């Protein structure tokens, strides 16, 4: 519905959207901008990952709550079974929005370490996602498209960043949350966080007042995940 | 177990 | 696309979706079970309520950020406009859908006070928040059709409610901002708040603890108010 | 000046 709208028109209304609290129509909007066929300056890419996570957010609040109610319940008939589809297939279908837009075509035409580390934090993200109500036969596939996601945006990041880098750390987060939450490997979780954590606080001296304050922010959640798992 | 909120610009 | 649903299955998933913060979802249900076309009950009446007024209080609330930045504008294009138009329009969509479940045909099938209180009430608020944002033609006839609502709830309640009744107590407080905030009548909103909270305060003994809870909370935000506007 | 909050059943 976003084809005749320009394409900084489509930033801007993702802006104003986001100041409004109307993340569904900040993702329209970016996902409008994205089918533009350009890359995506920095800027834009967080807008894009922004307007998703509150989406997709909303709807994992949503999906827990109710498969909660659902596993006390195991008669109130077929009710919360089918509202928890429900509302399971509508985060399927946003996760795999996501996934088609990295996949046609941003993944591939992000070249720079920065973005292609970015596009494949989100492609492991959205796959965890998936894997957190996956049950049935493709359960290990999507665990393994997550793991997969993950690995590649490491090892690039490992060569072409420096331990305190945002995206990195953050990159390292989540793939730690992975291990521990999806992947049944608390330990893989807790080393990778504390040997990310050590890593960063060495590289701490390099940076700015501004960077270190950007760095340490995240550097904190990952002590805080260390504190709940040791 | 937090991941990024990575819920505001 | 409730029409094949069970009218006791829509209720109790406007239930669930309250839980899992799903409020379009739970306007949804609830819009399903009032076309159902039986009187509702008045739990069934306060899921209604409480759907809607969650939906378009973030309209309203995302109406005010973007009516603000298109103020302070007035180049950076259209687009604010525009995207403040596209939210007014979606909010008078869902005023507009209440309104017609108001009409079709909630109101002339309630005969008992507290249902037709209830309803005509809901009336005024819905055409106050039209009232909110229109500027044409019809903003009197709107503010007119608001009031008149808000007027017949009003004599009701006197006639055949005590002056605690939480339903007679949330009607005059916001019959009050009414006065204050459309209507240009701060002095007729302060008399309405001050006498409707004298009345109750003198008829609280009458009335059982978890009553008096009940009562004493919506005093309160009488009082609120005459702080605020005194 | 607040109306009724009614965002809870
Ligand atoms: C994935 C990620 C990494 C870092 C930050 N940050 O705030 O620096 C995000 O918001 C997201
Ligand atoms: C309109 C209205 C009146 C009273 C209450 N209450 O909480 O007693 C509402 O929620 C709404
Ligand atoms: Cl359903
Ligand atoms: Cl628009």
């Amino acid at each position: 519905a976003m084809g005749s709208m320009e394409r900084a028109s489509l930033i801007q209304k993702a802006k104003l959207a986001e100041q409004a609290e109307r993340y569904e129509d900040m993702a329209a909007f970016m996902k409008g901008a994205v089918e533009k066929g350009e890359e995506l300056s920095c800027e834009e890419r967080n807008l894009l990952s922004v307007a998703y996570k509150n989406v997709v957010g909303g709807q994992r609040a949503a999906w827990r709550v109710l498969s909660s109610i659902e596993q006390k319940s195991n008669e109130k008939g077929p009710e919360v079974r089918e509202y928890r589809e429900k509302v399971e297939t509508e985060l399927q279908g946003v996760c795999d929005t996501v996934l088609g837009l990295l996949d046609s075509h941003l993944i591939k035409e992000a070249g720079d370490a920065e973005s292609r580390v970015f596009y494949l934090k989100m492609k492991g993200d959205y796959y965890r996602y998936l894997a957190e109500v996956a049950t049935g036969d493709d359960k290990k596939r999507i665990i393994d498209s997550a793991r997969s996601a993950y690995q590649e945006a490491m090892d690039i990041s490992k060569k072409e960043m420096p331990p305190t880098n945002p995206i990195r750390l953050g990159l390292a987060l989540n793939f730690s949350v992975f291990h521990y939450e999806i992947a049944n490997s608390p330990e893989e979780a807790i080393s990778l966080a504390k040997t990310t954590f050590d890593e960063a606080m060495a590289d701490l001296h390099t940076l700015s007042e501004d960077s270190y304050k950007d760095s340490t922010l995240i550097m904190q959640l990952l002590r805080d995940n260390l504190t709940l798992w040791t | 177990a937090g991941s990024i909120p990575g819920r505001r610009s």
